[PDB]
RNA sequence: UGGCACCUCGAUGUCGGCUCGUCGCAUCCUGGGGCUGUAGUCGGUCCCAAGGGUUGGGCUGUUCGCCCAUUAAAGCGGCACGCGAGCUGGGUUCAGAACGUCGUGAGACAGUUCGGUCCCUAUCCGUCGCGGGCGCAGGAAAUUUGAGAGGAGCUGUCCUUAGUACGAGAGGACCGGGAUGGACACACCGCUGGUGUACCAGUUGUUCCGCCAGGAGCAUCGCUGGGUAGCUAUGUGUGGCAGGGAUAAACGCUGAAAGCAUCUAAGCGUGAAGCCCCCCUCAAGAUGAGAUUUCCCAUUUCUUCGGAAAGUAAGAUCCCUGAAAGAUGAUCAGGUAGAUAGGUUUGGAGUGGAAGUGUAGCGAUACAUGGAGCGGACAAAUACUAAUCGAUCGAGGACUUAACC
């Protein structure tokens, strides 16, 4: 099945959407072990939408990605959003690799509460 | 879902059944046993539901007889059905038609395609 | 599934029009009766001028239920109401005619007179 | 008296000649090999030892593959013994097929039940609840532990604990169809255990 | 729901037989040759599987 | 029902019901018999027998009792009139108020009536489950014997024998055979159903994604109609089958004491749902520590001797991926000698006809592309991502006698 992360079905839905957007924007983040074993599935299912390139696939992924600016370019300074980067930058990278677009590296316990922290990175 | 069960229970699938959806009228020629005789009894009604997969699939037919509604459930691949007819095809928006149980004449009517 | 304190309408010509269940015959701890089972019951509503009067203790048989029976061939039958026919000491009805459809299982319980009078034996 | 070992595959249904519909359980029983024979002059009792599934040589260990090497076979995964069996048959190293049975045979099914964890009294032992209203505060509790005189509670006072995972024998099960080519046995009804569980099929003792 | 008798020193020491904590599963690093946890990134040389991370 | 006043007033909670039972036999049903003013079907009375079983409601706080309807039967008692650190609080036995009666009065009754705070985080033993240690004269991996213990044990109706035996009739069998149920128990999810908060669809209000279109947040999961895996009963499969040995009450054979008689003294034969077996489960810590098959072998330093430590062999673990397992340990499937988990590609149940575009209509809307799109947990392939690298534990087998040595 799937694991509940100490929060109700509404907090859990929001938590997975913030963490999946951060991995797209930053490509390398600090989380806990259980919290990273879960976004390992919602992110790779999101690259697969980016590898389609459809309008149907883009509209389906737009219901999950948060609306935030990755960075601003002067093409005319126009911002670039996370959905644009997923479909134009991140997805074309893995046009040949079938699966496993992420990897997890263990770091060690956290001082405050002893939680096990890991690196999840987008390669 | 299992590939071994699929192959074992394949010689018993019925190739004579037609294609029908929940929402159209059918007539079932069912073999009925008396004390010593074998006859065929006709059941005509609308298809209410259809569930299952493979040899375990069933369907339900509803009619109103003598002012009382009756529902009859059959396996799809049973050998006790002599033959099955599709009389008319109706337009519905559901896969399960349970709303027809609390609903009487001229309001339980089904449209046609 | 009929137990004590369950009401079910009468489906023949006798004076009774609604009946409440008193006891399910068959065993010491039995608590549920279905199609083809005889129950002890009382008359709660009767039509005027009928043979059977209100407040009378009578026996009766179950002819159709909202949760019907399953046949050996893997098929099921269900009705839209719970119905009832008042019977005598033997298996003969106290009325003259039966109303509505009737399950086939009564033919296996030696209720041959009720089967003959039914408009439809489903 | 015969006997094989198999794996619980799943549940389905078949139609008999009368048109009747029955539930069956699918059991796959390939790769059965006789390993050892036990006699009175060496053990004091008579039995036959059977191995069910072969496994990779990595999973096996040195003591195990020296025991199956006497029968000239690959190391096996499940090994069980059958008693009340005629030792005149069952030569060492032979293959046990599903053809030892036939349609209509009455068998016994031995297996290990599905696992339920820490369970309470009214699920584990099928006890009754207290009232859920009328001011009560007694819903799913064990009951009185006993009288006052002994100054103690007797043995066999049923209480919560680990529920499942125990060996069960179901008696007088019929065989509907035997498929030698697929090494499949069809048994009418239920057998204990989850999917992929080992099932011990033996002829009826009564 | 209230202790009938106070607990002696021997009985209080017997119970704490199992309140110890185990030794960490540490390992010698291949690159920098010092202690680290198995299946973990080395905190000193910042390497795992022979590649810097 | 009482008599006494021996423990308890530095507190031994008092009726009825609920949950959970266990014991006695002076036996309610079922089992086996003797006598009968026992024709048959029914009965009365006594003897053996405690294995299982022993109902749902109306009135009352009620135990009790009467009544309704069933049942094979609706047993009598003990366990602080079993059971409130397990439950309730209707009655009793607190403060308010009223009626009848008694008293000048304040008040009272062992009369009635309406309302009235039931506290506690389990230390020791006891009970139900799960682990660690050492032992079992070497170290290991599997398969097992069963000393001992627990579970189960109930019973109705119909057909045939047979309208036979019996009886003037009315009526109506014993013994035997077959079928099918009630209650209870175990297992399981193919079927009928339930649930199914990371599955599909319809819809209301308001805010947001700059706007249209398409979507997202909040409103019990906003509400409504379905539903996968898993878990489940009211659903399905099966069970108490058929028997053996010794007996109880009882009935007999031979047979003397006591020329006859006698079931008894010696010796024999029948004979119960009961005892011991048969059936299911646990079980070698059964310190009495058992048995079979297979694997590793006889290293090196020290001791004055009993002996010690330090690298290992077979084997296992630390650590990591997990579920068919699980509170945590444990069990089980795996760690590149790789399909263990995620991803990917094909499917499946389920839902029901996606977005975009086009056509018809003034418009809501309808139709086509198209069983479309979506699709947690289900199936098969694939090494793409993570199970990398490493470390630790673990033998060299005492003495005596006996068949051969
Ligand atoms: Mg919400
Ligand atoms: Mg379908
Ligand atoms: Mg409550
Ligand atoms: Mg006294
Ligand atoms: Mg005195
Ligand atoms: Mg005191
Ligand atoms: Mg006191
Ligand atoms: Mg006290
Ligand atoms: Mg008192
Ligand atoms: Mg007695
Ligand atoms: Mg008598
Ligand atoms: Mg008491
Ligand atoms: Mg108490
Ligand atoms: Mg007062
Ligand atoms: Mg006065
Ligand atoms: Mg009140
Ligand atoms: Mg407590
Ligand atoms: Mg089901
Ligand atoms: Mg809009
Ligand atoms: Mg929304
Ligand atoms: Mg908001
Ligand atoms: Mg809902
Ligand atoms: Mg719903
Ligand atoms: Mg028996
Ligand atoms: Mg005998
Ligand atoms: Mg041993
Ligand atoms: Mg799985
Ligand atoms: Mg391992
Ligand atoms: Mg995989
Ligand atoms: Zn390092």
């Amino acid at each position: 099945g799937y694991r509940k992360l100490g929060r109700t079905s509404s907090q859990r839905k929001a938590l997975l959407r913030d963490l999946a957007t951060d991995l797209i924007v930053h490509e390398r983040i600090e989380t806990t072990e259980a919290r990273a074993k879960e976004i390992r599935k919602v992110v790779e299912k999101l690259i697969t939408s980016g590898k389609k390139g459809d309008l149907h696939a883009r509209r389906q992924a737009a219901a999950f990605i948060r609306h935030e600016v990755v960075e601003v370019v002067q093409v005319k300074n126009r911002p670039v959003y996370a959905l644009q980067k997923l479909f134009d930058d991140v997805a074309p990278r893995y046009a040949e690799r079938q699966g496993g677009y992420t990897r997890i590296l263990k770091k060690g316990p956290r001082r405050g509460d002893g939680a096990p922290m890991v690196i999840i990175e987008l390669v | 879902m299992n590939k071994l069960i699929d192959e074992i229970t394949k010689s018993q699938l019925n190739p004579d059944v037609p294609s029908f959806r929940p929402g159209d009228t059918v007539r079932v020629h069912a073999k009925v046993v008396e004390g010593t005789r074998e006859r065929i009894q006709l059941f005509e009604g609308v298809v209410i539901k259809r569930r299952g997969a493979g040899i375990s699939e069933t369907f339900t037919v509803r009619k109103i007889s003598n002012g009382v509604g009756v529902e009859r459930t059959f396996p799809v691949h049973t050998p006790r059905i002599a033959k099955l007819e599709v009389i008319r095809r109706g337009k519905v928006r559901r896969a399960k038609l349970y709303y027809l149980r609390n609903l009487r004449g001229k309001a339980a009517r089904i449209k046609e395609i | 599934m009929i137990q004590q304190e369950s009401r079910m309408k009468v489906a023949d010509n006798s004076g009774a029009r609604e009946v409440l269940t008193i006891k399910v015959l068959g065993g010491s701890g039995r608590k549920t009766a279905n199609i083809g089972d005889v129950v002890v019951c009382t008359v709660k509503q009767a039509t005027p001028g009928g043979v059977v009067k209100k407040g009378e203790v009578v026996k009766a048989v179950i002819v159709r239920t909202k949760s019907g029976a399953r046949r050996q061939d893997g098929s099921y039958i269900k009705f839209d109401e719970n119905a009832c026919v008042i019977i005598r000491d033997d298996k003969s009805p106290r009325g003259t005619r039966i109303f509505g459809p009737v399950a086939r299982e009564l033919r296996e319980n030696n209720f041959m007179k009720i089967v003959s009078l039914a408009p439809e034996v489903l | 008296t015969k006997g094989i070992l198999g794996r619980k595959v799943g549940m389905t249904q078949v139609f008999t000649e009368n048109g009747e519909l029955i539930p069956v359980t699918v059991i796959e029983a390939a790769q059965n090999v006789v390993l050892q024979k036990k006699t009175v002059e060496t053990d004091g009792y008579e039995a036959v030892q059977i191995g069910f599934e072969d496994k990779r040589a990595k999973l096996s260990n040195k003591p195990e593959q020296g025991h199956v090497a006497k029968a000239d076979t690959t190391p096996k995964r499940f090994i069980r013994e059958f008693r009340d069996v005629n030792l005149d048959e069952y030569e060492i190293g032979a293959e046990v097929k599903v053809d030892v049975f036939a349609e209509g045979d009455i068998i016994d099914a031995t297996g290990v039940s599905k696992g339920k964890g820490f369970q309470g009294v009214i699920k584990r032992h099928g006890q009754s609840r207290g009232p859920m209203a009328h001011g009560s505060r007694y819903h799913r509790r064990p009951g009185s532990m006993g009288p006052v005189a002994p100054n103690r509670v007797f043995k066999n006072k049923l209480l919560p604990g680990r529920m499942g995972g125990e060996q069960i024998t179901i008696q007088n099960l019929e065989i509907v169809k035997v498929d030698v080519e697929k090494n499949v046995l069809l048994v009418k009804g239920n057998v204990p255990g989850a999917k992929k569980a080992l099932v011990q099929i033996k002829t009826a003792t009564k | 729901a209230v202790p009938f008798r106070r607990t002696s020193k021997a009985k209080k020491r017997k119970r704490r037989t199992h309140v110890k904590l185990q030794l960490p599963g540490m390992n010698e690093c291949s690159n920098c040759g010092e202690y680290r946890l198995s299946h973990h990134v080395c905190p000193e040389c910042g390497q795992y599987d022979g590649k810097d991370v």
